[PDB]
């Protein structure tokens, strides 16, 4: 009944910093950590993310990890920093060089046990372990290196649990670094074999979302991640809140995974309307399901209509009606009956909460899985094919000591992965 | 001389949330137990504030917290509100094996304190689903473990069953095949309701296009009070559960009836209509009022049980009886000579406060039998066979110790079941 | 491209000194439903044929005929000796892999069916066992010091014992003082050394071959200190269920390597190296029957999860479709060298004989039925 949180990297520490901003306002909470919400369903299942203590206090069940000091200090210097309790900033005074072959390798290893103790500070004291939520990068080192060594030890300590993470797919459009096709590249050698699931969020589509379809000018990191933040919260509303057809994360793990390696997924937020389009739009049940077809609301940089969908889950918010919910779902199965696979007749899994977030009246959460999401992978894998031939800027890492055999097999780890969607695509 | 309820699964709970509202509507029972003048589902307290003879099972703490904090928390007893820790997460494997052996010693324990209070127990009924893990694997445990200690009572199943067109999860046919063969191995009598044709009642007999799960189930809830709750009450031709034993089921293993309900009229249509006994019998055989996506015209009628409510005199019935025999478009069987066993009771069905259906003078529940469900059985089997050809969605149950050979065990015997509906019109 | 496809062999349970005193007095004898035959290796189990209103499974028969007569290459019964199985299975190919051919042995079936009696076995009634009769491992280790010595050639006894306990690979030939009762420090120090590389090699010399970290080789002059394989099998993890108390819990992969050199008459030395992947698996536990418990549950399911993934391969081998996913179980990557690969590999199909365990063997009986359409291409080493 409880979920443990981990953050890493310059982004995934910053990304979840926007997330707990929202979950604090999910329940009407003081910036200190006092309760002032009004809904009783807010108060009822506090336990899953929080650790209520004496003095009528609330502790976000979260461990914040970095090798850079001032990043998480800026979280603490910023508001919604005192709502944490400061016995949890496990960090070190050394830069990783934004390197997977250092953060997984040396300067994390003097910080591993200091992390896992705060895990053991929490996870034994938990009533029932249910969630190991991570938020990090695949572009830098701290989001890529240290978390892979976490999962090599956390699953070693918890084989009977569930491993999800929100890892950020690199953008060939917008970036700043160079060895970016290594950090995600060597992450896959540990992300696939030891995590039950992860998603694939890329800025390369995210810029197209806020700028075009939401009528915004400047995509900031505080705003591109605020888009991610609602889609985070929509993953596990039924586990937290009452609903008619409530679904587990493990239920979401069951029906969305046909096969224990093809477990990469994609979010989607349904009332993606602009500021101006409020007074010129009627908001219905097919209005929410309309974006399931939308290429511009698929938050990863792929055409959904390019491949064919394997599995899609729909997690709804609002006092709806199932006959309208089912038959509108039925029509989307009937509208484009080539976009799915054949051997799965019910291509969709429903999920219906009873309470949407405040301000709105309807919301939803798209969770799809298609044979075109590999388009994110062919971009990265082909970039690897150029960096290896000259062995270009190899002389930051061979002094560390990662092998060409790793560069051989993790390379072929990708081709074993990607080329299975096209078995079932065409 | 009593009867016990079992509510398993997130579907199986909210079924009773209407039904026990109706059961407490049977006597004006407020959240205390205010009632004059009846011992079927109830015990009487020292203050006489009656309590249900019902069992709740929920592997999550999710649904029941609504029940035990919202309205009608106090009529139930925390003896009964048996909540659990974790779902099996829609898994027949963990619902039968892993989590299921953590609560079953507490659930069977409440039975020995309630069933022993029954002075000559009539029977008891089980509520579950097919898609839900809770309703699949726990059914595989409970319905065999009851027959270890109750091999000589009645075991009714009002089981919610999926549509061949509208479905809500992937492994829903991948559940029911593993469940139902061992269910038919042990259970006595099983009903099935499809939400497909329930939606058809929403658009054609309710004429409302925004239903709730209450409104799909107060329909199911109004059935049972006419199945059983009036059988305590004295009318003209009262039936009981034991008049279904070798009556309705002409075999050891054929026990699958089909429930319909004839007067389904929204309150606007209470006046472009003048109801009769003969009209509502004509409503009994509409293939668009089967509550399951099925046409009786493709099949036959092995048997048919007419169970009536309110002001019903059989001379008015007997005319409509031979009428349907004469106006037949049914292709009746060879093997049943004439058998139409009759149920006539006295009580009107009561109006759900804030509910849907209309204050009537007379009402019908009907059980019948057909080989048309054997199509709708196999229509789910069409969804079932192709997932095995990929061997897909397979790691959750072999990872929890259920065999591939079970799927060769269950379905081929389930096909043997479906081939044994066809033995009706063979020998003649 | 080769057509050196496969070998399919079958031995069943039977004459094991608890078993025949209750089965053959209880139910029909040595293959009751099954009809053991030896010539064309045909066999066919059935059940009772009743006019069943719910027709039972295995009602496919007629008056006086057999059904699912899965006639194989070579099937055997309780009568087949350890040497008689060695007469047909292992013996006539152990002098063939001396030239450089490679083999792999593994079993599959219902739990407790005697896989480890075939693989490991145990000795016979001797006061001093001079590599006495047991399962398939010491009999080849007895032929080890015969056909690598009576050939009178410079040999190299090379082998390494690796256990695989729930998606790991652990050496049991090690110094293993840390696994026993030793003295750790009262507090933990800093790890001044970098990371450790283990098992994580794949090459592109051929395909399917996987290179491993830290192959602790074993060299013996005779069978005198060959109880290190028993010392290794001692640390192999077992448990005590109720379906079988004797059947193991973990599963192991043991390799063999025969580097033999002789200067041929052509003027060059013959660098011939063989491989005998002596691989044993755990019992496919039906946990509702056996009664596994909390920690035993994850110990039980990953066995079947591995066997599921093992079933996830052979269907795609006979399918002939692109990108057969060998990449879930590490056992499959150890098996992708020959499962669709190049060299030789035999398949052991040990199953049950209970009437209550006829359907439970049909998933194995389907997998042995599909066990012919896997293509390879043979080669040796020079
Ligand atoms: C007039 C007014 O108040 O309007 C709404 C609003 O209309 C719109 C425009 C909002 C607004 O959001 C944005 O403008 C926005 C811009 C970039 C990226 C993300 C959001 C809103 O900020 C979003 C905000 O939504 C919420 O408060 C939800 O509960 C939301 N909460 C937060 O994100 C939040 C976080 C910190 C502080 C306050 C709110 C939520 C949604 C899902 C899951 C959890 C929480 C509200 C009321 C509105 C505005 C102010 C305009 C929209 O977003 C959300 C998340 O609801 C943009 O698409 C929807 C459409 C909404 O109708
Ligand atoms: N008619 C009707 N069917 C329902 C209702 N709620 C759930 N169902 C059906 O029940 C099936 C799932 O069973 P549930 O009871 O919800 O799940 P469960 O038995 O608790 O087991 P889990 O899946 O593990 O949660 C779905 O396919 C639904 O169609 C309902 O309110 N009315
Ligand atoms: N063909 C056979 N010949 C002789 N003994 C056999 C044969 N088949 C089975 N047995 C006996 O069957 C018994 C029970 O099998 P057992 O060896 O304990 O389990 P298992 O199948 O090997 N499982 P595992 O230990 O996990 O590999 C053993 O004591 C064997 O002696
Ligand atoms: N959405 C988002 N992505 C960011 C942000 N900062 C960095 N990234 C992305 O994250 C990747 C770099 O990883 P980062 O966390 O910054 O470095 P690390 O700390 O060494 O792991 C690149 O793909 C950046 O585009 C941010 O604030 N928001
Ligand atoms: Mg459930
Ligand atoms: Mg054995």
């Amino acid at each position: 009944r409880e979920i443990v949180h981990i953050q890493a990297g310059q982004c995934g520490n910053q990304i979840g910093a926007k997330f707990w901003e929202v979950i604090s306002d999910e329940h009407g909470i003081d910036p200190t950590g006092s309760y002032h919400g009004d809904s009783d369903l807010q108060l009822e299942r506090i336990n899953v993310y929080y650790n209520e203590a004496a003095g009528n206090k609330y502790v976000p069940r979260a461990i914040l990890v970095d090798l850079e000091p001032g990043t998480m200090d800026s979280v603490r210097s910023g508001p919604f920093g005192q709502i944490f309790r400061p016995d949890n900033f496990v960090f070190g005074q050394s830069g990783a060089g934004n390197n997977w072959a250092k953060g997984h390798y040396t300067e994390g290893a003097e910080l591993v046990d200091s992390v896992l103790d705060v895990v053991r500070k929490e996870s034994e004291s938990c009533d029932c372990l249910q969630g190991f939520q991570l938020t990090h990068s695949l572009g830098g080192g701290t989001g890529s290196g240290m978390g892979t060594l976490l999962i090599s030890k956390i699953r070693e300590e918890y084989p009977d649990r569930i491993m999800n993470t929100f890892s950020v797919v690199p953008s060939p459009k917008v970036s700043d670094t160079v060895v970016e096709p290594y950090n995600a590249t060597l992450s896959v050698h540990q992300l696939v074999e030891n995590t039950d699931e992860t998603y694939c969020i890329d800025n390369e589509a995210l810029y197209d979302i806020c700028f075009r379809t939401l009528k915004l000018t400047t995509p900031t990191y505080g705003d591109l991640n605020h888009l991610v933040s609602a889609t985070m919260s929509g993953v596990t509303t039924c586990l937290r809140f009452p609903g008619q057809l409530n679904a587990d994360l493990r239920k979401l793990a069951v029906n969305m995974v046909p096969f224990p390696r093809l477990h990469f997924f994609m979010p989607g937020f349904a009332p993606l309307t602009s500021r101006g389009s409020q007074q010129y739009r009627a908001l219905t049940v097919p209005e929410l399901t309309q974006q399931m077809f939308d290429a511009k609301n698929m938050m990863a940089a792929c055409d959904p209509r390019h491949g064919r969908y394997l599995t899609v889950a729909a997690v709804f918010r609002g006092r709806m009606s199932m006959k309208e919910v089912d038959e509108q779902m039925l029509n989307v199965q009937n509208k484009n009956s080539s976009y799915f696979v054949e051997w799965i007749p019910n291509n969709v899994k429903t999920a219906v909460c009873d309470i949407p977030p405040r301000g709105l009246k309807m919301s939803a959460t798209f969770i799809g899985n298609s044979t075109a999401i590999q388009e994110l992978f062919k971009r990265i894998s082909e970039q690897f094919t150029a960096m290896f031939r000259r062995k270009a800027f190899l002389h930051w890492y061979t002094g560390e000591g990662m092998d060409e055999m790793e560069f051989t097999e993790a390379e072929s780890n990708m081709n074993d992965l990607v080329s299975e969607y096209q078995q079932y695509q065409d | 001389r009593e009867c016990i309820s079992i509510h398993v699964g997130q579907a199986g709970v909210q079924i009773g949330n209407a039904c026990w509202e109706l059961y407490c509507l049977e006597h004006g029972i407020q959240p205390d137990g205010q009632m004059p003048s009846f011992n079927t589902f109830f015990s009487e307290t020292g203050a006489g504030k009656h309590v249900p003879r019902a069992v709740f099972v929920d592997l999550e703490p999710t649904v029941i917290d609504e029940v035990r904090t919202g309205t009608y928390r106090q009529l139930f007893h925390p003896e009964q509100l048996i909540t659990g820790k974790e779902d099996a997460a829609n898994n027949y494997a963990r619902g039968h094996y892993t989590i299921g052996k953590e609560i079953i010693d507490l659930v069977l324990d409440r039975i020995r304190k309630l069933a022993d209070q029954c002075t000559g127990l009539q029977g008891f009924s089980v509520f579950h689903s097919f898609g839900g893990g809770t309703g699949s694997g726990f059914t595989s445990l409970l319905m065999e473990r009851l027959s270890v200690d109750y091999g000589k009572k009645s075991k009714l199943e009002f089981s919610i069953y999926p549509a061949p067109q509208v479905s809500t999860a992937v492994v829903e046919p991948y559940n029911s095949i593993l469940t139902t063969h061992t269910t038919l191995e042990h259970s006595d009598c099983a009903f099935m309701v499809d939400n497909e044709a329930i939606y058809d009642i929403c658009r054609r007999n309710l004429d409302i296009e925004r239903p709730t799960y209450t409104n799909l189930n107060r329909l199911i809830g109004q059935i049972v009070s006419s199945i059983t709750a009036s059988l305590r009450f004295d009318g003209a031709l009262n039936v009981d559960l034991t008049e279904f034993q070798t009556n309705l089921v002409p075999y050891p293993r054929g026990h699958f009836p089909l429930a319909t309900y004839a007067p389904v009229i929204s309150a606007e249509k209470a006046y472009h209509e003048q109801l009769s006994v003969a009209e509502i019998t004509n409503a009994c055989f509409e293939p668009a009022n089967q509550m399951v996506k099925c046409d009786p015209r493709h099949g036959k009628y092995m048997a048919c049980c007419l169970l009536y409510r309110g002001d019903v005199v059989p001379k008015d019935v007997n005319a409509a009886i031979a009428t349907i025999k004469t106006k037949r478009t049914i292709q009746f069987v060879d093997w049943c000579p004439t058998g139409f066993k009759v149920g006539i009771n006295y009580e009107p069905p009561t109006v759900v406060p804030g509910g849907d259906l209309a204050k009537v003078q007379r009402a019908v529940c009907m059980l019948s039998n057909t080989t048309a469900i054997a199509e709708a059985w196999a229509r789910l089997d069409h969804k079932f066979d192709l997932m095995y050809a990929k061997r897909a969605f397979v790691h959750w149950y072999v990872g929890e110790g259920m065999e591939e050979g079970e799927f060769s065990e269950a379905r081929e015997d389930m096909a043997a079941l479906e081939k044994d509906y066809e033995e009706v019109g063979v020998d003649s | 491209m080769g057509e050196s496809n496969i070998q399919v062999v079958v031995r069943v349970r039977g004459q094991a000194p608890n078993e025949p005193k209750r089965t053959a007095p209880g139910i029909l004898t040595t293959s009751g439903p099954r009809c053991q035959q030896i010539d064309v290796a045909i066999e066919a189990p059935q059940v009772s044929s009743s006019s069943a209103i719910a027709s039972t499974s295995n009602l496919v028969q007629e008056s006086a005929t057999r059904q699912k007569s899965y006639h194989f290459d070579q099937v055997f019964g309780p009568e087949a000796d350890q040497g008689m199985v060695y007469q047909d299975v292992v013996g006539p190919i152990l002098e063939e892999v001396m030239s450089g051919y490679n083999c792999t042995i593994f079993a599959y079936g219902q739990t407790g069916t005697g896989k480890t009696h075939t693989m490991e076995g145990d000795l016979t009634s001797q006061m001093g066992t001079y590599s006495s009769e047991a399962g398939i491992i010491p009999r080849s280790l007895y032929r080890l010091f015969h056909t690598l010595e009576l050939s009178k050639e410079d040999y190299s006894v090379k082998a390494t014992f690796i256990e695989l306990y729930n998606e790991e690979l652990r050496d049991l030939l090690s110094i293993d003082s840390s696994t026993s009762s030793a003295e750790p420090s009262s507090s933990a120090t800093a790890t001044k050394e970098p990371q450790h590389a283990l098992r994580m090699y794949d090459d592109a010399r051929g395909k399917g071959v996987v290179i491993q970290g830290l192959e602790e080789v074993a060299l013996k002059d005779a069978a005198h200190g060959l109880s290190v394989l028993r010392r290794g099998s001692q640390k192999r993890q077992i448990a005590a269920t109720n379906c079988n108390e004797q059947s193991s819990r973990s599963h192991s992969v043991f390799t063999m390597t025969v580097f033999i050199k002789d200067k041929g008459s052509r003027g060059e030395d013959v660098l011939k190296i063989g491989k005998l992947n002596l691989v044993d698996l755990a019992g496919s536990e039906n946990i509702g029957r056996s009664g596994a418990e909390n920690k035993r549950a994850r110990e039980a399911g990953m066995i079947n999860q591995s066997l599921l993934t093992l079933g996830r391969v052979i269907n795609a081998l006979v399918e002939k479709n692109s990108h057969i996913p060998y990449r879930e179980s590490k056992l499959t990557r150890l098996l992708q060298e020959s499962l669709g690969g190049r060299t030789k590999t035999c398949i052991i199909a040990t199953v049950s004989q209970e009437r209550a365990n006829i359907e439970e063997t049909l998933s194995t009986l389907d997998y042995a039925l599909r066990a012919k359409s896997i293509k390879n291409r043979p080669e040796l080493n020079t």
